[PDB]
């Protein structure tokens, strides 16, 4: 059992570590940096970045190892710059700012109105309102463009849409946002959720002590979206709870997540606010993103999309129109989506921090190392994934179960996976159902699009679509 | 056992089950 000082790696000078990633690949190529590092060190490698050292692995069977051992309340990496933003200007923390028995508290809490079946059923019909509306912002744009056609980049409109969505489940009420006419505020909002994530990369490897005075600029910046985004999620909470004083009626129909969690939670006032900021702004560069790249994948595909919108048809049909049923009867949809996120990962990474020591590799891995399961690069990689480049998601409904062990990790894993996994499955489900009904999606032109590292990994320039009324 | 507690957020113990299987339930 080898020590962890045996473990391949660029050297033990963080800062010099960090000099050679940013001349070589670049702040904004993270996700290139982990590939060539694989392809230089072997399946695994540790590497120090600044202050931060971290185990890095690539293997479906290391990433089980690792995910078996975790304990009741697991910890991933702390992002510097956020973590600094909330202590020193003290905005109340959500369940992603914290660790042991109080994450816990929460997200037990939070889990019974977001992760459950009993509750997600409800999100049904909220979410589909939203894509209904998207579709006729399409058409509308093919009527206005006069050539039985619409070709833009729809970025701005499938962020809309996003914050839409997660606005709609979380206060059962329309913001508009999909209408011609549209709340600048919100839209300040949308724009300041961009910032918040583009303003962390210069800071991301570097002490806080060290932002101030060599970031100074980036950390202002970072600090106002930040202020935008706790601005405006304060306001819609505070004007929803004294609205629900107001109307006053134990409602029988659905209402939204806040409502239930004001009506009948464990959470005090201020842990569920903290909360309502964080899966607000969490849900609107996630799923929009990840659509974008799904309908690109569709173009770049086009064979695969027929088989999509067939099995969308099948199913509208069986289930004679109702929504629920459907979602039991797209089998290849929901693959598809997983093949999405396995080529462009939300997540760069997954993080633990080990509580008891570890053996990886043959390599003794002691209780309190980050160890981090590099996704992207897992992806991309050919030993694990047949042909990696080719989008084919009957890849993921082989019965061939040695195929998708330890695959499927866009949302992470265990009890502290994605928070919003079911908002997010479920409205891109949904959203892609009601477009494949109505539209063919190309891209004239069609050129290779590579990744750009934003915190979250986003496309490097802008896809312009060509819809077609189906 | 029943970490995340019967909400089908985790392992401990439908197409979401699927998902959650490949990664290797008792309250559902
Ligand atoms: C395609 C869409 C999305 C992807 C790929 C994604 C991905 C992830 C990943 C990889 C994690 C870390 C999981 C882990 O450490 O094991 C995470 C956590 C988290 N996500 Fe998402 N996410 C998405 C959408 C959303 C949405 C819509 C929300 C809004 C509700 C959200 C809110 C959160 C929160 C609060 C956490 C931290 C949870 C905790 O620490 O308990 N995410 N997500
Ligand atoms: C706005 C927030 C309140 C919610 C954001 C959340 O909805 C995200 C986008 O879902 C967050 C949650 C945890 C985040 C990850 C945590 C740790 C790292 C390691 C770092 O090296 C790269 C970024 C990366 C891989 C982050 C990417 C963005 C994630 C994956
Ligand atoms: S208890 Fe979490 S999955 Fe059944």
């Amino acid at each position: 059992p080898r020590p962890f000082n045996e473990i391949p790696s660029p050297g033990d000078n963080g800062w010099l570590n960090l000099y050679h990633f940013w001349r070589e690949t670049g702040t904004h190529k993270v996700h290139l940096h982990h590939v060539q590092n694989f392809q230089k060190y072997g399946p695994i490698y540790r590497e120090k970045l600044g202050n931060v050292e971290s185990v890095y692995v690539i293997d479906p069977e290391d990433v089980a190892l690792l995910f078996k051992s975790e304990g009741p309340n697991p910890e991933r990496f702390l992002i510097p710059p956020w973590v600094a933003y909330h202590q020193y200007y003290q905005r109340p923390i959500g369940v992603l700012l914290k660790k042991s028995a109080a994450w816990k508290k929460d997200r037990v809490a939070l889990n019974q109105e977001v992760m459950a079946p009993e509750a997600t059923k409800n999100f049904l019909p909220l979410l589909d309102a939203v894509s209904r509306d998207f579709v006729s912002v399409l058409h509308r744009r093919i009527k206005k463009a006069g050539s039985g056609n619409y070709s833009g980049d729809i970025s701005d409109d499938l962020f809309r849409f996003a914050f839409e969505s997660i606005t709609n489940v979380i206060f059962g009420e329309r913001q508009g946002m999909l209408e011609e006419v549209v709340n600048p505020e919100a839209q300040r909002f949308i724009d300041a959720i961009y910032q918040m994530f583009h303003t962390s990369v210069p800071m991301l490897n570097l002490p806080p002590d060290l932002f101030r005075l060599f970031r100074t600029k980036t950390w202002k910046d970072h600090v106002a979206a930040w202020d935008v985004i706790f601005s405006k999620a304060d306001i819609y909470t505070q004007n929803f709870y004294w609205e629900l004083r107001q109307k006053g009626s134990v409602h029988h129909d659905y209402r939204g997540i806040l409502y239930r969690l004001l009506g009948d939670s464990k959470m005090s006032f201020e842990d569920i606010k903290a909360n309502v900021t964080e899966m607000l702004a969490g849900g609107v560069d996630t799923t929009s993103m990840t659509l974008q790249w799904h309908l690109y994948e569709m173009a770049r595909n086009l064979k695969v999309q027929d088989m999509l919108r067939a099995e969308v048809l099948a199913a509208r049909h069986q289930a004679q129109g109702d929504m629920a049923t459907m979602l039991q009867l797209v089998p290849l949809l929901k693959a598809s989506i997983k093949e999405t996120l396995r080529l462009h990962p939300i997540s760069v990474t997954l993080q633990r921090y080990l509580v008891n020591d570890l053996v990886l590799r043959d390599y003794m891995i002691p209780a309190k190392t980050l160890v981090q399961v590099a996704i992207y690069a897992l992806g991309r990689e050919p030993t694990f994934f047949f042909d990696p480049e080719n989008f084919d998601p009957t890849r993921w409904l082989s019965k061939d179960k040695n195929i998708t062990y330890f695959r499927n990790l866009g949302f992470g894993w265990g009890v502290r996976q994605c928070l919003g996994r079911r908002i997010a499955e479920l409205e891109m489900t949904i959203f892609l159902i009601n477009m494949l009904e109505n539209f063919r999606v190309e891209i004239q032109h069609l050129s290779d699009v590579g990744t750009t590292f934003n915190l979250i990994l986003m496309p490097e320039k802008p896809i312009s679509f060509t819809f077609w009324p189906f | 056992f029943g970490a995340c507690e019967g909400t089908l957020a985790c392992s401990t113990c439908t197409d979401e089950e699927n998902d959650m299987l490949d990664l290797a339930l008792g309250c559902q």
